[PDB]
């Protein structure tokens, strides 16, 4: 599966990302196409293999 | 009077992409960005690829 | 009233077993994994 | 045939035994079917019935 | 005492060792609690034998010890027992929705119907198995009711 | 399940070689971990994706 | 009497490597003479990594 780490870790580019519905119903309803959602800030991003 | 641009961009493929494409099958665009920025500590990109 | 006072330093290159080793000093081998070192050959 | 050529000479190493005023030139024939797939015919197999 | 390492004879490969980095903090029985351990005995499934019952794997997974898998790097797993009243963080994988009151009991994996019965690491005859963690009423609504058939 | 296109089209160092045994028995008898033994010549390193 | 070495063969990683480590989690190690050799025609390497 796509690697999380890869966005987390690389430097990304700030951008004012307004979209018209909440991002949890965005999430909950499946409009976007693998989503990835961490409710704690888990450290996962750090086993860099 | 509107000012569209002339021509189509062009997205050249940098030599840092050329072993990452024959190698790891992915491309992942303006490494040269990525390494400065990353190395540099700032992770906002000033513009994306 | 002693204790331990007659011991002695070895090294990994001043022993003789260093004769089969090239050793490199590396500083993330626990991030590594599995380090491949893979070969090509053809035939005569 | 021998006014044919053998205009000039190079120099390489070999090995020599001396054997009573002849000299004999000692030579392995292993690397001239090192990891080749035809056999090195100085093997052979012989029968005693 | 607290850290238990193991290992395996296969090596793990970047497919694999990501599909178990997602398992930190996962519960993780052990039939032995000892130091270091192999992988053959490590999970449930040297211990899974269908025709034999459901309510003696019921009667097995009681009785041994439980762990938390976390820190994976390369053949090196640290299954770290838990002590006695600290607050622990665990990860569950049985599909059921939890509640703040509802305390946990380990139940052996019955079968849920997809005909999915996912093991997430597959191996030349062993599969990672794995305990569910269910609420308390689930718990004794299962008990009793084996115990009722 | 390897990269065998990116052995195939990198640049290499070369050596000076010495197998235990012949190198077809070598391939045949599973001496290493994985190995990609084709005959006559393989077009497969072309197509980069 | 022999000659040997009295400190370790220490070696270094290039950031393209660190890029490369966090995105796709392999190192090619000299990532930057395989650049080079690569995008000049040059095929055989003077020395590996």
């Amino acid at each position: 599966m796509e690697n999380w780490s890869a966005l987390e870790l690389l430097p990304k580019v700030g951008i004012p990302t307004d979209f018209l519905t909440h991002v949890k119903t965005s999430a909950g309803e499946e409009m976007f196409e693998a989503l990835r959602i961490y409710y704690g800030d888990d450290p996962e991003r750090y086993n860099i293999h | 009077t509107v000012s569209a641009p002339a021509t189509y961009g062009n997205f050249v493929l940098s030599p840092e992409n050329a072993v990452t494409a024959i190698s790891y099958h992915s491309i992942l665009a303006d490494f040269n960005s990525y390494k400065a920025h990353l190395t540099s500590g700032q992770p906002h990109l000033p513009n994306d690829s | 009233g002693t204790f331990c006072n007659r011991l002695e330093w070895v090294y990994f290159l001043t022993s003789g077993l260093a004769a089969a080793a090239h050793a490199i000093k590396f500083h993330d081998l626990n991030k590594l994994t599995t380090g491949k070192m893979l070969f090509h050959v053809q035939v005569p | 045939l021998s006014q044919a050529g053998a205009h000039s000479l190079t120099p390489l190493s070999m090995d020599v035994i001396r054997l009573g005023e002849k000299t004999v030139i000692m030579e392995n024939l292993r690397r001239v079917y090192k990891n080749t797939d035809t056999k090195d015919p100085l093997e052979r197999n012989v029968d005693l019935t | 005492e607290a850290n238990i390492f193991c290992t395996f004879d296969h090596k793990l490969s970047i497919a694999d060792v990501g599909k178990l980095t997602k398992l930190v903090a996962a519960v993780v029985p052990i039939p032995q609690r000892l130091h270091l351990i192999k992988h053959y005995q490590l999970g449930l499934h040297q211990f899974v034998d269908h025709t034999r019952g459901y309510v003696r794997l019921r009667g097995l997974l009681r009785n041994m010890t439980l762990t938390l898998m976390r820190r994976v790097e390369g053949n090196q797993i640290l299954l770290h027992v838990p002590t006695h009243g600290l607050l622990y963080t665990v990860l569950n994988t049985g599909p059921v929705t939890w509640e703040k009151g509802d305390a946990l009991c380990v139940l052996p994996p019955l079968f849920h119907g997809p005909l999915a019965r996912e093991n997430l690491l597959t191996l030349g005859q062993w599969e990672l198995v794995l305990p569910w963690i269910v609420p308390m009423p689930l718990a004794l609504e299962i008990n009793q009711r084996l115990l009722i058939m």
